[PDB]
């Protein structure tokens, strides 16, 4: 049962913790634009996303085999409470 | 021939069991679904026609091994391991060797492994390599799906499914590369050379 | 001798629906090949011992399977609206729901289980015994509906009254300068609110409710009646 | 066998839970671009299958089920 | 015979196309599911519930008409045409006379059927709309209160269900139109 | 015997071959569900209902045909050729005359011409189904119009262009109407 | 008897993965799904009666090629290599050379036919479907664009373009034309 | 096909004259409320005349 | 490959064409609502967009017949390139 | 396993830039419009999406060829990556 309790707290936590940084990243370039947005005045909705394509897809790039080491630790860990 | 059509109806219920399991029908008839499931997609072609292909270019490895047993097959004990000797030399050649010694114990040239305890590790090896190659398919399709859906967001249409817009894009990828004939050749060059 | 596919063709008829409505006995885990030979071992392990006897006894087993399938209807509509206030279901107007309905089918499974199921199968026999008409019992039927809905939005309540906080703090920061592009701004960060607030009430609170709001065989006079 | 499904459910609940964690973060990044018209499928699905042929869970799941009823050596 | 048993066969695959035709299952499963497209949230109450509450609702009102099909029982087929009385007696109370001699003149048991479904289409669609009033008041008077404020761009969807959802089951919604929708067929309780 | 059980249970599967291919079920049904489509609703009312709908009236019409061919039943292969001249006056009267001449160049074989009936009556379907789809499609800009012309810009005008898609089909009663006109379309009275 | 009849049923196993895999079936299945697809349409003709209506034409250029084994026909297993070359005059004009020379690599034989014009049919078939999937993208992009000339940013346009995408098939009576258009290859 | 064109234009005819009407009058909801009923339960009335004959 | 690569660049150059003229009918009348109130003000920010949609409408019953007719020459032109 | 974070990178490298080019033709677009409309005000909101489409068809067009060949030999170094 504590098994039980503790891998659904680690696989929340790992959602938690993965999708932190792409979505800091692309959060820091839609509110800094649009303070610019603020001083010159524009009126164009569709901006942002030049950026946050940039951001998110260049956070994915750096970060991309840490995801993987992440992922087999965490999948290779689970089987082994599984069949033992 | 009462006493022999009981013999040749389990052996048309005997074949299904066996062409499914171990032979290289297991790694041809997942590629081409995983294809099929990469362009999107759901009915096309049928579930028929991709066994029926996938047969005929079975046999194309496995004739030259049936008749090897054709022509040489309480006196029936040691008649049907020289029978199955062609198929067990084959069968040590796409499995694991760590993975039979498993089902062994649970060198190779001076005595042939156990014919029942290779056929699954022959069968869980295909099935590993085609979820390996199925993976690189998925792709190129998966890029002309994002950039499609990401042109669509350059613009203010984020209500507006890609999905009828990718879907000329990923068939005129498949038929400017010849990607149905290129598979099949690929599949073929990896069994029997030419 | 004979007669045995008839007193097993009724006991099927019985436990057929509770099969096909439970999560961790339907056809997603149970194939075809190995799925007739359990319900006919059971049925044959629970009997106490004409065309529409089949019919009534197929309608105390929809009762039952209902009954048996309630706890697991209250986790799949938390993350059905756990799933909802986040975004991603807002294309037809899920991902979410098949992992708490997958957890509350082990949490459930762990302690007890099977043994308050059989035994609720066991005294079902023991009031409603076929040939004597049983009976559904419709004046506690038409709740039913009512109750599932009340539970799950009683269960879920945190989640969505903090992401309604985070709407009306967004839609304050818009009035101060109205070039932000709000509407998407939130949709980054509800996501994470959303696993953020239930991990701090994941493990102490949700295995409790699973084996609070399981049906347990004292309750089955409330439910079902004869007529004879 | 009911008690084989109650184990045999046991063991599919943690196998499960991974590919959860895949999926749950794949539609977190979908929607933090603004790409909410766009099924998550046709992008996890690629990278779900890595996740089976680097750790080689054929060779993982059989090897740890032959071990509950027999043993080696 | 095995004919006869394969006469079951054709029994156990067309009983499905008979409780979605001539029972009143019809009503119950569109109203159902209509009122779940009224409230806004289109995975709760999750189909699966609302297909075994309507038919096991459906299961009290056919129970008195086959229970007196089975206490009484061309020449041996002379004897199921008083069978089906007690189930064309209730084949005219709830569909329409002018559709009822249309499929004869161009009752008989199958020429009711046809015009027993559309009646019923026909009576759901319309109680439908009378549930769909409130809800449309509802996100009519949240949206216009957001445009008071300056919240002249702010989505309204994601304030309404909630709204919407936390009335309803305070009102005591779905065992409201669970007893109105059973009243209308048989004497409940 | 069993010599010709082997020969029916082989024909039992063939029964919706002909269902699909030669009567007018592939009309009744496409237009039924272009209904559901044209109304904007996805499972009301659960097309399970709607195919036994159309078998329902496409029976109905087929009958007189089936009633007299069974009425007159090498050279017992010639006595099915001129068994089913009823059928085959069927489908000369709705098929296309000039497609049946691209057919047999390659009173005409039954081979040729059943093709060119499905083919004119998947066509006159998607005719009469667009004919319905025009209406739906005004009553979406009269009401996304009057959404613009307010400060509700965000909201979206599905939840509010619903409840006016049904009321202009209950009103105008539909489900009578397509249902007496596809029988007269056949049928006479 | 028995056995000469499930001998029978037994070429009657064989007789779907003929008519599924080594005939003109393979195209004509693929067109009728590819243009219910194309219109915005999930399923609402049938599975049944695309299935009926492109078999039905499919026997129109196989009957033709078969009635010659009723003209012609261990005597037998010779014989039947002999009386068989009127398939393999279909199969050697619509397969590739290239491949069928591949297969029989790794008068040619008929095994290596079958799978080097089934994997041709099926290239062709993707081929016509993208022309067919073209003129309906125009109209998905035009109406979906005019109201992101307005205000109706949240507005999903698949309930407007619908009615377009079928008055272009009826107003270019597009199944008649593309059943005389199939036709023509082969007769 | 002069019927497909006829009702092909009536639908555009009608979107110009009922969704532009209170373009011209707003550049009040009970006198418009009973108009758009009518016109269109009348073609919807006329397109099954022009459909199932 | 040269009809593939045809009718690709047909079908976006007449995706360019088709929904050019209602995005620029629905900008000049756009602007001829915001370049008039240049004397006696009175803006209201949701007032131009009936007048917008009922200039894109009347150009729209204006360009229907070409409209289909240009589509109806490339769906005729499109299937007898795949076809013969 | 060395090709398979090859091809993962390669996709994901390759996705950044085919989704940017087209992405800063659209950005410039949007910026120079509403620099234009802030200080000459004329304002309007199709006016930056009736040049925007315009743009993007326009690279579309130039950007065809090289698409098609940028897929083409990567789809065609993946099937012998995964074949032999």
């Amino acid at each position: 049962m504590d098994d039980l309790v503790f891998a659904g707290n680690k696989a929340l936590y790992l959602v938690l913790i993965l999708s932190g940084w792409p979505t800091i990243v692309a959060t820091i370039i839609g509110l800094l634009v649009g303070l610019f947005q603020t001083v010159t005045q524009l009126q164009e909705q569709t901006l942002p996303f030049g950026i946050k394509l940039l951001g998110v897809c260049l956070c994915l790039f750096l970060l991309s085999g840490w995801y993987g080491e992440v992922l087999l630790s965490y999948g290779r860990q689970v089987i082994f409470l599984a069949l033992a | 021939n009462d006493i022999s059509l009981i013999a040749l109806l389990a052996f048309s219920t005997l074949l299904p069991f066996i062409i499914a399991s171990g032979t290289c029908f297991v790694k041809f008839s997942i590629v081409f679904v995983m294809v099929r499931n990469a362009l999107g997609l759901q009915q096309i072609p049928s579930n028929m026609t991709l066994n029926g292909v996938a047969l005929l270019l079975s046999m194309f490895v496995m004739w030259p091994i049936m008749h090897d047993a054709y022509v040489y097959f309480s006196s029936l004990s040691k008649h049907v391991d020289e029978g199955l000797d062609g198929y067990r030399d084959y069968l040590i050649k796409y499995s694991d060797r760590e993975l039979v010694q498993f089902f062994e114990n649970a060198k190779d040239e001076i005595e042939k492994p156990s014919i029942f305890a290779l056929l699954p590790a022959y069968a869980l090896s295909e099935i590993k390599s085609a979820f390996k190659i199925g993976f690189y398919l998925y792709l190129p399709f998966v890029v002309v799906d994002l950039v499609v859906s990401s042109v669509l967001l350059a613009l203010g249409m984020m209500m507006m499914s890609p999905v009828t817009i990718s879907t000329p894009i990923k068939l005129v990828l498949f038929v400017a590369l010849d990607g149905w004939t290129l598979l099949s050749k690929g599949l073929i060059l990896q069994y029997m050379d030419i | 001798i004979h007669h045995l596919v008839a007193s097993a063709a009724l006991g099927f008829a019985r436990v057929a629906p509770i099969f096909f409505f439970l999560p961790f006995l339907n056809s997603g885990v149970l194939s075809g090949a190995p799925r007739n030979a359990i319900i006919i071992l059971v049925a044959l392990g629970v009997w106490p011992h004409m065309i529409p006897l089949v019919l009534q006894e197929a309608a105390v087993g929809v009762m039952l399977g209902c009954l048996l399938s309630w706890p697991f209807w209250v986790m799949h509509a938390l993350g059905c609206i756990i799933d909802n206030q986040r975004g991603a279901t807002l294309s037809s107007s899920s991902e979410m729901a098949n992992f708490l309905n997958m957890f509350a089918a082990v949490v459930y499974l762990q302690n007890g289980g099977l043994v308050t199921m059989v035994d609720v199968l066991n005294k079902s026999y023991q009031l409603c015994d076929p040939m004597n008409e049983c009976t559904p019992s419709l004046p506690p039927l038409l709740t039913f509906i009512n109750q599932v809905a009340q539970n799950a939005l009683v269960l879920a309540s945190p989640v969505v009254l903090v992401l309604l906080l985070s709407e009306v703090f967004l839609g304050l920061l818009s009035r101060f300068a109205p070039q932000m592009n709000a509407f998407a701004i939130s949709l980054t960060v509800k996501s994470g609110i959303a696993v953020l607030i239930m991990l701090l009430y994941f493990s102490p609170v949700l295995p409790d409710n699973v084996l609070r709001l399981s049906f347990q065989a004292t309750g089955l006079s409330s439910w079902f009646y004869e007529r004879g | 066998a009911l008690s084989e499904i109650k184990s045999a459910f046991k063991i599919g609940f943690y196998l499960y839970l991974p590919f959860v964690v895949v999926d749950l973060v794949v539609s977190s990044v979908l929607l933090a671009l603004g790409m909410m018209m766009m099924s998550p499928v046709t992008i996890s699905t690629p990278i779900k299958l890595v996740l089976f042929v680097a750790l080689d869970g054929w060779t993982l799941l059989s090897k740890g089920l032959i071990l509950q009823y027999m043993d080696i050596a």
